[PDB]
């Protein structure tokens, strides 16, 4: 079957400012089928409890969601999202970039 | 408001 | 400006692990207002925008009605489309689909909408007649023949030129305020150098609905189509959108670059240097 594996974009709501409380997002998208698992990380670890929108697809048929979870950005913590697919032989890891 | 289409099948 | 309103359904089968999810939400522009999902604790016709909880209790058990008769319908569907692949019962397949109508300024349709997929590939699609199919290969011919002989097409045509339309001006009265609301981009451009040699340059756009946006480069006034990155616009979770476009360009070169920005929310395209 033809498969579409997930673009991935990590990024927060608003411009992050260290101490303050804030939204971190994990875009996946371009994906088919529509089964992923999203994960999003602080220093590794998976964080409890993250939402995500409802599924929906783009013009082509491809799905996209959202998975975010509050959260307050500091120095030295470190976020990143976790994907897996049919598509992917091992999980995807992508790491937060307060520029991108 | 969603469309109501009775009884269409592929 | 110009609205749409889209309903969007997804069928997964899932043998061995119950009958197939049925997902369904609908939008009107960028904006989601309901959802249905069959694996929910109890499902219903749920709103998730707040101009449409003031419908009332008919309006929430009549679109739940429909939901719940739909995916019985697209759990056989799946079962039909398996026949006419000659698949096999044991794996996973979804259907897709979309319609829905788009309204003028004046409010007066300009065309209507019906499209369906099969594992992501497409299936059979309603003219822009309202009134004839293409189908995508044999299979879907099977289902042409059908929706011929049974008139589907009339009734696509009478929801999409009626209700459909009557509906998305109802919702874009009551949800005015935001709806028919364009918010315009933050902007600002950002320079890293990635050696002695190169520096990126990224233009960003922040914060704007709807998320139609055009963001591009251009060096001494002709665009770099072939040397920009571009993102895919996202969303940020509180309705509105983000998206950058970046250019590697030779330091000392910086200021050849302008990004220019087009976007509803601004009365003139914007142009941006990066400002050291």
């Amino acid at each position: 079957m033809i498969q579409r594996t997930p673009k991935i974009q990590v990024y927060s709501r608003h411009p992050a400012e260290n101490g303050k409380s804030n939204f971190l997002n994990c875009y996946v998208s371009g994906f088919h089928p529509s089964d992923i698992e999203v994960d999003l990380l602080k220093n590794g670890e998976r964080i409890e409890k993250v939402e995500h929108s409802d599924l929906s697809f783009s013009k082509d048929w491809s799905f996209y969601l959202l998975y975010y979870t509050e959260f307050t950005p500091t120095e030295k913590d470190e976020y990143a999202c976790r994907v897996n697919h049919v598509t992917l032989s091992q999980p995807k890891i992508v790491k937060w970039d307060r520029d991108m | 408001a969603s469309l109501n289409l009775p009884a269409v099948s592929w | 400006g110009s609205h749409s309103m889209r309903y969007f359904y997804t069928a997964m089968s899932r043998p061995g692990r119950g009958e197939p999810r049925f997902i369904a939400v609908g939008y009107v522009d960028d904006t989601q207002f309901v959802r249905f999902d069959s694996d929910a604790a109890s499902p219903r016709m749920a709103p998730r925008a707040p101009w449409i909880e003031q419908e009332g209790p008919e309006y929430w058990d009549g679109e739940t009605r429909n939901m719940k008769a739909s995916a019985q319908t697209y759990r056989e569907n799946l079962r039909i489309a398996l026949r006419y692949y000659n698949q096999s019962e044991a794996g996973s397949h979804i259907i897709q689909v979309m319609y829905g109508c788009d309204v003028g300024p004046d409010g007066r349709l300009l065309r209507g909408h019906n499209q369906y997929a099969y594992d992501g590939k497409d299936y059979i699609a309603l003219n822009e007649d309202l009134s004839s199919w293409t189908a995508a290969d044999t299979a879907a011919q099977i289902t042409q023949r059908k929706w011929e002989a049974a008139r589907v097409a009339e009734q696509l045509r009478a929801y999409l030129e009626g209700l459909c339309v009557e509906w998305l001006r109802r919702y874009l009265e009551n949800g005015k305020e935001t709806l028919q609301r364009a918010d315009p981009p933050k902007t600002h451009v950002t320079h890293h150098p990635i050696s002695d040699h190169e520096a990126t340059l990224r233009c960003w756009a922040l914060g704007f609905y709807p998320a139609e946006i055009t963001l591009t480069w251009q060096r001494d006034g002709e665009d770099q189509t072939q040397d920009t990155e571009l993102v895919e616009t996202r969303p940020a979770g509180d309705r509105t959108f983000q998206k950058w476009a970046a250019v590697v360009v030779p330091s000392g070169e910086e200021q050849r670059y302008t990004c220019h920005v087009q976007h509803e929310g601004l009365p003139k395209p914007l142009t941006l240097r990066w400002e050291p």
